[PDB]
């Protein structure tokens, strides 16, 4: 138990050992996935869902952050809404102050400025969530940045979050994912959640897509996988 | 004295040398270029044994939080 | 005859018992024919008035 | 990590057109290209082959520049796989053994002791190599320096030598540590051979040559015991068992020594044993 | 630095028997030693490391 | 001067873990190709008495479905049971000397 | 032992500061070194820029900071609470420039930095930022400064002593390499730190593995060198 | 236990397991099920009868003209929950004449209640509640929990004993989603009754209805109103 | 013991946290302080852990006023704290009786600021000794403060590591009629005997209070004393 | 280490015996080969099975392990809450296996004396052993099996050595039976010690209404018993619980003077089985 | 190199001067081998091995224990090159 007890009281060994189970925490959660394609960042987060008492699309993990900020999160949730807020808020801030559009590597910084500060304080603990911000600027390019409970914020061509994040990683990593566009990073993001267990041991669960791009305008919207679903037909293909 | 070592081997750069090694911490340096020299085999104790001793061995203990 | 742990992750309850104990002992005279008792404490202050 | 074999396989063959033909710089300039092209990825394939394949024909050019650069500039450079410089030793030593020519062999020995020294993996090539060197110092009357050759040939450190050859090594350090009379780095070299290598079966050779130079030894020392024994190992091997002189001169040898022993309760036992050998009537004057 | 070996030379030289106890190894333990150390007229009793029991006193709480 | 050297035997990592599957998979009779490596990603927190338990069990699937044979399926059934029985092991810390 | 150390604001009966020590075994961060140098016209900092998997864009994982045009930054250490002791740093510099009109010196913001530690030490309000620092700066005709500012909440800005994995080591060559007389040029003057990295490390040092900066008084805008050249120097140190 | 003492303090499962006593807390609480149609949407809640001549506690609260909750956990946090949904529907009304969709007031209410879960020295409010409302985007039926997590819910049950009644209403989910009022709110009740044991029944003394509709205020019924709601149902056969 | 809690008295009447902060002084830089017939010298040591540490980038002797010197006993963040303090608290006496402020006056506050920080239950005392010398309406003066908020004029004294050998050196080594060079000597060679080791230019600092202003010694200086002397 | 009878006085040894490892280890074995049969249980088919191909098969066969290659497992953990059909099972594994069965709870391995216990635990390992197709049963392994008294754990010790370390198996298979598997954790449930952890879940619906109909099959029950009705009043009750529910409902038939039991005294069982439900809690309202 | 080279080959260590390690101990988690590794240093050396378990060499009668241990080292002596196994040593090296 040594001093494992706050995250202000610097514990045998540099590691805390406290923030290190909000990792643990955020490896409870299901996995959520990201690629950045050619144009756009495609979020690809699965959230189980037990069919009964649902309500087909409730308390799903995709949250805006901004006009043109998308996000996912693994962790926990209310952690995350309350987070989601407090980046919209960033995002408002800038807006309002600077006149302009807000760069998505000072949101991250500043997001990670938070979390940082939230895990130092005795009065409070660390968020037991681990997210990935991804947004596009069509004056220059896409920027994509992953922050851990710790508050690193590193980037990303693709990253993973969750309970398979090696392993989804390992999936990401063969993707020719240096140049194509995110029309079929779509499809190969849909089967990637599948393919790391879609509903070998749990019996249901919804996926949810996010997309920023430049062919989408360059604002946040989610994508409608209802027209002819096939990211979902690759994603159940996928079975062999 | 109970050791073997060859000719070559130069004590005079250990005792000269500015880490401050302690008396266990010579016995460990000797029983170790022994048990190196065993590793390969060979009958006697040489230099290079003495120096990877030396380098395995000897924590650098340490500050101005103190001062 | 000392302080005693006045509550929190733990207590110790046998030094009060074994003074007690003791304080029955002589209080009680028990066969006090050519038996005497004598003890030395170190700074009396810390002791108390129990015995 | 990804053996960019398609690049130089059929490149390969294309530079073999020029190089029998005796040009060969094209095929060089190729080569050189090739080496910073592929080796990134930890190529070993490709490099073990490249390697060999300049060096090589460098060796038929009958150009030397082309030997030993082609050699110790590449040797330098970083993050070459200790696979690559094995392979290119491997075949640079052949380059050394075909070389008769007494000055073309020294740039090349000389480029490969360069090249070779502390690198574990190339141990036994720069050992190989050392031989040769030191033999060509005896050919010129360099005893003195050859003795030092292969004073810094340590035989027992290269622990990737095999069985047979490290002894092998010992023969002749000890034979010219007797050459220059250095009886003291003699003594202390021939301290490290192990006398049971010698329950080989197809040590007999060795064994008789290790024996010949410790009796050399030990007769300046005058070790007259040691020398019986050592005569008697020589005398009890079905080699000379079966040869009539061989084995007669060598128990003449035998009784000559325990003789010349100073008296002692081991050479008493000595004279006790030798006496009750049979083969002694075949030299009755020295049995008597 | 050589204190537990210069004593063992010492006790070894001398008809002393060496008894040896760490200071991290309550008082009946020391009750023992010294009794232990009693049976044996010409022994000697050795403490390692006994800054961690001798420490300065003050007010103690638990 | 009594007991010095001490050796730790720690954990078998992700490598050790595929010898070691490997070493108990060998002498099994199985059909196919076996892709230890996606076996070796989920064994995390394994032991080689966990890994012989996953041939054990993979084996035990094998026999209850009548197979003269084992094939990869019944390794990865073998494993998540495995990882379930992990799940009791509530393993505390352990600590060196 | 025990109860010295479960809280900041309490001193050991020797009078130590456990926590303190304690906040210097995450300054550790296996895979950093951080060889600072000071040459006659120069001032170099050199870190290895250890990254762990490649889908990562290697240029966040950078770990060099610059708030002043003339002042560089490195840090060794956590790194959220290096970003965060690198934003505090900026917050005191934009405080310097516009309250005095003209930019912070090296030595009084690392002076800052290590108040604003000091501070969280000696307050058991919050723990202290667990990560070493070093700035690089010029001083007016007075030359190149490297200083160093640590979780101690102390400073000594001084000529090296590398916050890395490989202290002693990194530390006791850089003594060596100042311990007999030579000139100092930038060029020698990194190689003298990318030596240092090497021998300390042993490792084969790809270029993209190590990210330097640099100041010299021959043009003193701090830059990051590019892996041009930093591939230039280490074929020259090769050689 | 070492790691259990405050919500601020991680234990090494990756868990708070003071957020896990107050989802013990929750279920501590009698049981509340709520289901929603096209149509209306409808909440039941078992009143815990304190005597024989006592008023059994009101376990349905109402704040909106088309709003309403059903609480199961500590009145006092509830209560507290119920003044804040008060005071936001006011000032939302004020700001903009506009009933306060029901999805922002719950992502509120979550937003809230997460606070206590991250600061040390202060309770998190061990209360989950149900909501349902209707706006201008539909029908919405919502659970809250100490956790802070907001859920959306067609059909739903919490509290003791609650298991039964949710897998009745996972049966009848097929059927609540063109069910009409009278149809909605007799399932909910048979819903209800799933969760008593056997000798236990509805009833007008523990029963407590809250509906909102498209045409109707959310509206509590109680004795004189629930009776009529009771009568003409199916009696519990052995 | 009682030192985990800064508020709370021990049953012996000790509050254990200030003596272990006592204990933390004396344990770090060795230095003395002497007063003279006319100025007041203090020396302290620069020996670091390396070499690499450029010891003039850290100055330990540090003139709050150009009339008041000031050494520390070897908590160094601490002691640049409270010398910020101090100094701050200098200038608000210079500009308040528009008067240099007096040097008992001066540890008085400073000292204040200490006891200030001897309480509440989540704060913890700057384990420092500071040795203050100065020049008031002609008089020199030389105070010690430690972290218990008490403070004392001493003629002469030490602190650091091997304190009482410093001690008994002024007690033998001392009288109040000392010229200011005997003094420096005097003070260079209480530093010999306390310290460990040579010293050089690089090794020690010296500052000097006299009646006309303080000043810190050059190294220069620090080796014309404690080296060619003594 | 042989028994030999020698002369009383000059001590010449004169008769070889049979080694004798303790009568309390007589004592343990099972003779009277109790007769539950497998379909006495009803809802665990799933962990008989599992039990019955860990235990059973290995000793009918062992061809069709070889013939893969596969070790046997030789160590079952079998646990849950109690009133579950785990003693039930390791009953009727001893029922139908024919095998020489070692019947012991973890008390009796406990024993006074400092040495004692670990020469128990070997010599009933030796008995198995001699006795070849052997089943060693422990029940209460919280009893020895509580992770790191100084007795106990040597005995526990001695028990996980004699099962892992050093030529293990043979032919000898080992069940385990606790409900605390909590207390256990580092030193028993190891894989290689028990391969098998078969889990005995609160019964289900299904298998609670089996239950109930397997203990009334004597009870002569009315000829319409709503055993589903029954099944869903009895959430959380055990197959123990089940039991009594059955043996209170024939009570109740008594004191009705009823020659057959019906559905109303089922529920009269069920209240009398059921909890207290505590009281009404003024905290939550 | 602690168990096998000083037994198979001594003549590095007399000669050396090396003072060979009498032991060495095996930790770890259940499972990891530590057993498993005794026992192929057993099976692969000729040699005499001895293995225990600790709690078995603790008997009920005054003083048995010792001196079964000190016959256990006796017959090591006597029948050298020998090898002593421990397994479960913490059941008599556990702490006072
Ligand atoms: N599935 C079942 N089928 C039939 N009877 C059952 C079943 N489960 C439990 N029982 C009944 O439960 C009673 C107790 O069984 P058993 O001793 O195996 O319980 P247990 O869960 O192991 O209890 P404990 O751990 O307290 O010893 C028996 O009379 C048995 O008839
Ligand atoms: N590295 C490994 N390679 C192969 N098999 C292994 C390995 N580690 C463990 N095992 C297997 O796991 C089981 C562990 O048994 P063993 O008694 O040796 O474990 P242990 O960790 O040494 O435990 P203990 O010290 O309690 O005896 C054995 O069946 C062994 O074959
Ligand atoms: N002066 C010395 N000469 C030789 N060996 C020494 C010396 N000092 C220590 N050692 C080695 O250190 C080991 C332990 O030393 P020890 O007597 O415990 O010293 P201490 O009592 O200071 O810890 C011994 O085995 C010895 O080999
Ligand atoms: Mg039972
Ligand atoms: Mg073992």
């Amino acid at each position: 138990t040594g001093y494992d007890l706050s995250a202000s009281t610097f514990s045998p060994d540099g590691r805390v050992f406290q923030v290190e189970y909000a990792m643990k925490a955020v490896e409870n959660s299901s996995t959520a996935i990201g690629i950045r394609c050619k144009d756009g960042v495609v979020f690809g987060v699965e959230k189980l869902v037990l069919s009964k008492l649902y309500e087909e699309g409730s308390n799903k993990r995709l949250f805006n952050v901004d006009r043109h900020v998308g996000m996912a999160v693994a962790g926990l949730l209310a952690d995350a809404r309350s987070l989601a807020d407090i980046a919209r808020e960033e995002a408002s801030n800038f807006r309002s102050n600077f006149g302009y559009n807000i760069p998505l590597k000072h949101l991250a910084d500043r997001v990670a400025m938070y979390v940082h500060a939230y895990t130092l304080y005795s009065a409070v603990r660390p968020f037991g969530c681990s997210f990935m911000l991804g947004s596009y600027s069509v004056n220059d390019g896409a920027q994509l940045y992953m922050i851990d409970p710790s508050g690193v914020s590193y980037g990303y061509w693709g990253c993973a979050i969750g309970k398979a994040r090696q392993a989804a990683k390992t999936e990401i990593e063969k993707l020719q994912m240096k140049e194509m566009t995110c029309r079929d990073i779509v499809k190969e993001v849909a089967k990637i959640i599948y393919i790391v267990h879609d509903e070998v041991k749990d019996k249901a669960f919804e996926l949810e897509l996010s997309w920023v791009g430049e062919l989408t305008n360059g604002r946040h919207e989610i994508v409608p996988k209802d027209i002819r679903e096939e990211a979902e037909k690759y994603a159940k293909e996928s079975l062999k | 004295s109970k050791m073997n070592l060859s000719e070559e081997v130069d004590l005079e750069d250990y005792v000269a040398r500015p880490d401050k090694i302690s008396g266990a911490d010579i016995n460990s340096i000797c029983q170790e270029s022994g048990m190196l020299a065993v590793r390969e085999n060979r009958y006697i104790v040489l230099a290079k044994d003495f120096e990877k001793a030396y380098k395995t061995v000897i924590k650098k203990d340490e500050h101005e939080f103190y001062k | 005859g000392s302080s005693r742990l006045e509550g929190g992750s733990g207590g110790d309850s046998e030094v009060q018992r074994t003074m007690l104990e003791l304080l029955n002992q002589l209080d009680g005279f028990e066969a006090t024919k050519n038996i005497k008792v004598i003890m030395a404490t170190n700074r009396i202050d810390i002791l108390d008035s129990a015995l | 990590e990804v053996d960019y074999s398609a690049t130089v396989d059929q490149r390969l063959p294309e530079c073999a057109k020029l190089a029998k033909e005796g040009r060969l710089q094209e095929v060089i300039e190729t080569l050189l290209s090739l080496e910073k092209q592929t080796r990134t990825a930890s190529d070993m394939v490709s490099t073990s082959r490249i390697l060999v394949a300049v060096v090589k024909m460098c060796y038929e050019a009958k150009e030397w520049d082309l030997l030993n650069e082609n050699i110790m500039l590449l040797s330098k450079r970083r993050s070459q796989l200790k696979q690559a410089v094995a392979k290119m030793v491997q075949q640079c030593c052949t380059y050394v053994e075909e070389i008769t020519d007494l000055p073309i062999k020294l740039r090349l020995i000389d480029t490969l002791r360069m090249v070779t020294e502390g690198k574990i993996y190339v141990e036994i090539e720069r050992a190989r190599l050392t031989k040769t060197l030191a033999t060509i110092k005896e050919q010129n009357g360099d005893v003195k320096e050859a003795a030092s050759i292969l004073q810094e040939l340590q035989v027992e450190t290269y622990g990737s030598m095999e069985k047979k050859e490290r002894v092998e090594f010992i023969l002749e350090q000890m034979r010219l540590c007797l050459a220059v009379k250095d009886y003291i780095r003699t003594q202390i070299i021939s301290k490290k051979i192990n006398t049971k290598f010698f329950q080989e079966e197809n040590t007999e050779k060795l064994k008789l040559k290790y024996y010949n130079l410790m009796i050399q030894l030990d007769q300046h020392e005058g070790s007259y015991l040691s020398i019986c024994k050592h005569y008697r190992a020589i005398y009890d091997t079905p080699c000379i068992q079966a040869e009539s002189e061989k084995w007669q001169q060598a128990l003449k040898s035998v009784v000559l020594y325990v003789i010349l022993a100073p008296f002692d309760n081991e050479q008493s036992d000595l004279v006790h044993r030798i006496s009750g050998d049979k083969k002694l009537e075949e030299i009755p004057k020295y049995k008597d | 630095c050589g204190k537990t070996m210069l004593a063992k030379a010492v006790a070894h030289h001398t008809t002393a028997a060496f008894i040896r106890v760490v200071g991290s190894e309550g008082p009946r333990m020391v009750r023992d030693v010294f009794r232990l150390a009693k049976e044996n007229a010409p022994a000697i009793i050795f403490i390692d490391e006994i800054d961690a029991i001798a420490t300065k006193r003050f007010d103690a709480q638990t | 001067g009594r007991l010095d050297r001490k050796i730790h035997i720690d954990l078998p990592n992700e490598q050790a873990r595929l010898d070691i599957l490997k070493i108990h998979a060998g002498p099994i009779t199985k059909h196919g190709e076996i892709d230890y490596e996606a076996i070796v990603k989920l064994s995390d927190g394994f032991n080689g008495a966990d890994l012989r338990n996953v041939c054990t069990e993979a084996g035990m699937f094998a026999i209850r479905a009548d197979h003269d044979f084992v094939v990869q399926e019944d390794f990865m059934k073998a494993v998540r049971k495995v990882a379930d029985s992990k799940k009791l092991e509530s393993k505390l810390d352990y600590k060196p000397v | 032992s025990a109860g010295f150390d479960r809280h900041i604001t309490i001193f050991s009966p020797e009078g130590r500061l456990y926590q303190v020590e304690y906040a210097f075994k995450a300054i550790n961060q296996g895979g950093l070194t951080s060889v600072a140098v000071r040459g006659k016209d120069c001032a170099v900092i050199v870190t290895q820029k250890k990254v762990p998997d490649k889908l990562l864009d290697s240029s966040t994982v950078t770990h060099l900071f610059k708030i002043t045009e003339n002042i560089g930054c490195v840090m060794t250490g956590m790194t959220a609470d290096s970003r965060s002791q690198v934003q505090r740093a900026r917050y005191e510099a934009a405080n310097w420039k516009y309250k005095y009109g003209y930019e912070i010196p090296v030595d009084m913001l690392c002076k800052r930095i290590a108040d604003i530690s000091q501070v969280y030490t000696q307050n058991a309000e919050m723990r202290p930022l667990g990560c070493c620092m070093i700035l690089i700066g010029i001083d007016e005709e007075q030359g190149p400064q490297v200083y160093k500012c640590d979780p101690a909440g102390y400073y000594c800005g001084f000529k090296a002593t590398a916050a890395g994995v490989k202290q002693t080591e990194s530390t006791s060559f850089l003594e060596k390499k100042v311990k007999k007389k030579f000139d100092w040029t930038f060029e020698q003057t990194v190689e003298t730190a990318i030596t240092c990295l090497s021998t300390v490390l042993s490792i084969d040092f790809k270029p993209s593995e190590i990210e330097v900066g640099v100041v010299t008084v021959e043009n003193p805008k701090f830059r990051i060198l590019t892996e041009a050249e930093i591939d230039a120097h280490l074929v020259a140190l090769a050689e | 236990n070492q790691y259990d003492n405050d919500v601020t303090v991680w234990s090494p499962q990756g868990r708070i397991h003071q957020i896990e006593y107050a989802m013990e807390a929750v279920k501590q609480g009698s049981a509340t099920v709520g289901l929603k149609s096209k149509t209306h949407a409808v909440l039941v809640a078992l009143k815990r009868a304190q005597s024989e001549l006592a008023a059994h506690q009101k376990k349905i609260l109402h704040v909106d003209n088309h709003i309403g909750i059903s609480i199961a956990g500590l009145t006092a946090d509830a209560r507290l929950l119920c003044n804040f949904m008060r005071q936001e529907c006011l000032d939302s009304r004020f700001v903009f004449d506009r009933p306060l969709p029901v999805s922002r007031l719950v992502s509120l209410i979550g937003s809230k209640t997460q606070i206590p879960t991250q600061r040390y020295g202060r309770r998190p409010y061990g209360v989950g509640l149900l909501i349902a409302g209707y706006d201008d985007m539909g029908p919405h039926i919502f659970q809250t929990c100490p956790s802070a997590n907001y859920f959306d819910c067609r059909a739903m049950s919490i509290g003791a004993r609650s298991q039964s009644a949710r897998t009745y209403l996972e049966r009848h989910m097929s059927e609540f989603m063109e069910c009409n009022l009278n149809e909605l709110v007799k399932h909910g009740l048979r819903a209800l009754r799933e969760t008593l044991p056997a000798e236990q029944d509805l009833t007008t003394k523990n029963v407590s209805i809250g509906i909102v509709g498209k045409d109707l205020e959310f509206t509590i019924y109680d004795d004189d109103d629930v009776s009529p709601f009771l009568e003409g149902l199916e009696e519990r056969p052995q | 013991g009682y030192s985990f809690s800064l508020t709370t008295f021990s049953p012996s009447g000790k509050l254990v946290q200030i003596e272990y902060a006592l204990a933390a002084v004396a344990g770090g830089a060795p230095s003395v302080g002497i007063k003279a017939a006319n100025g007041v010298v203090l020396a302290t040591e620069k020996k670091q852990k390396s070499i690499l540490y450029d010891e003039r980038s850290v100055h330990k002797v540090e003139p709050i006023t150009k009339h008041i010197g000031l050494v520390y006993s070897g908590m160094g963040p601490d002691y640049r704290v409270l010398v910020h303090r101090a100094r701050k608290l200098a200038q608000q006496y210079y500009l308040v009786y528009q008067e240099p402020i007096p040097t008992a006056q001066l540890v008085q506050r400073v000292a204040s600021v200490m006891q200030e920080y001897t309480q509440s239950g989540g704060v913890r005392p700057f384990g420092v000794s500071l040795l203050i010398c100065g020049w008031n309406e002609g008089r020199p003066y030389l105070f010690q403060s430690d972290p218990s908020g008490a403070y004392f004029a001493w003629k002469a004294t030490a602190h650091g590591k091997n304190y009482v050998n410093g001690k008994t050196f002024l007690e033998k080594r001392y009288n109040e009629d000392l010229e200011l060079e005997d003094a420096i000597h005097t003070a260079i060679l209480t530093l010999k005997e306390s310290f460990e080791g040579q010293m050089t230019e690089d090794n020690i600092e010296v500052g000097i209070c006299n009646e006309a202003g303080f000043r810190r010694l050059t190294p220069t200086e620090v080796k014309d004393y404690l080296a060619a002397i003594a | 280490g042989d028994l030999v009878g020698v002369n009383k006085d000059s001590y010449l040894i004169l008769e070889t015996l049979p080694t004798e490892y303790d009568s309390r280890v007589k004592a343990m074995e099972v003779d009277e080969r109790p007769t539950e049969q497998y379909s006495d249980i009803g809802g665990l088919d799933k962990q008989i099975q599992e039990l019955v191909e860990a235990i059973v098969l290995p000793m009918n066969h062992k061809e069709k392990f070889e013939n893969l290659g596969i070790q046997p497992p030789k160590g079952v953990l079998m646990y849950g809450p109690p009133g579950t059909g785990k003693t039930l099972l390791a009953r009727a594994c001893a029922a139908q296996t024919k095998a020489t069965f070692l019947k012991l709870a973890g008390p009796q391995l406990v024993q006074m004396f400092i040495g004692d216990g670990a020469k128990l635990v070997r010599d009933a390992f030796a008995l198995a052993k001699e006795k070849a197709p052997s089943i060693i049963f422990i029940d209460e392994l919280d009893a020895i099996g509580t992770k790191r008294d100084r007795e106990v754990q040597r005995t526990m010790l001695e028990l996980l050595n004699q099962l892992d370390g050093f030529q293990p198996n043979t032919q000898v298979k080992v069940i385990a039976a606790t409900n605390r598997v909590d207390i256990l954790d580092p030193a028993l449930l190891r894989s290689g010690r028990l391969d098998r952890k078969i889990e005995f879940p609160m019964p289900n619906e299904e298998a609670r209404a089996r239950i109930m109909q397997i203990h009334s099959r004597k009870m002569n029950v009315s000829p319409d018993v709503n055993y589903e009705e029954l099944a869903r009043c009895t959430d959380d009750f055990n197959g123990a619980q089940c039991k009594a529910v059955c043996v209170e409902a024939g009570m109740i038939a008594l004191r009705r003077g009823a020659t057959e039991l019906t559905h109303e005294d089922y529920m009269e069982g069920i209240l009398e089985v059921q909890a207290k439900k505590k009281a009404n809690l003024q905290y939550y309202a | 190199e602690v168990i096998e080279l000083p037994l198979t080959n001594p003549e590095l260590f007399q000669r050396v001067g090396i003072i060979p390690p009498k032991g060495c101990l095996l930790y770890g988690p259940p499972g990891t081998g530590k057993t498993l590794l005794a026992r192929a240093v057993a099976s692969q050396l000729d040699c005499n091995f001895l293995k225990v378990v600790s709690s078995s060499i603790v008997d009920k009668y005054i003083g048995e224990s010792a001196r079964l241990i000190r016959e256990m080292f006796n017959y090591a002596r006597d029948h050298q090159p020998c090898i002593i196994f421990m397994d479960e040593i913490d059941a008599i090296g556990g702490r006072r």
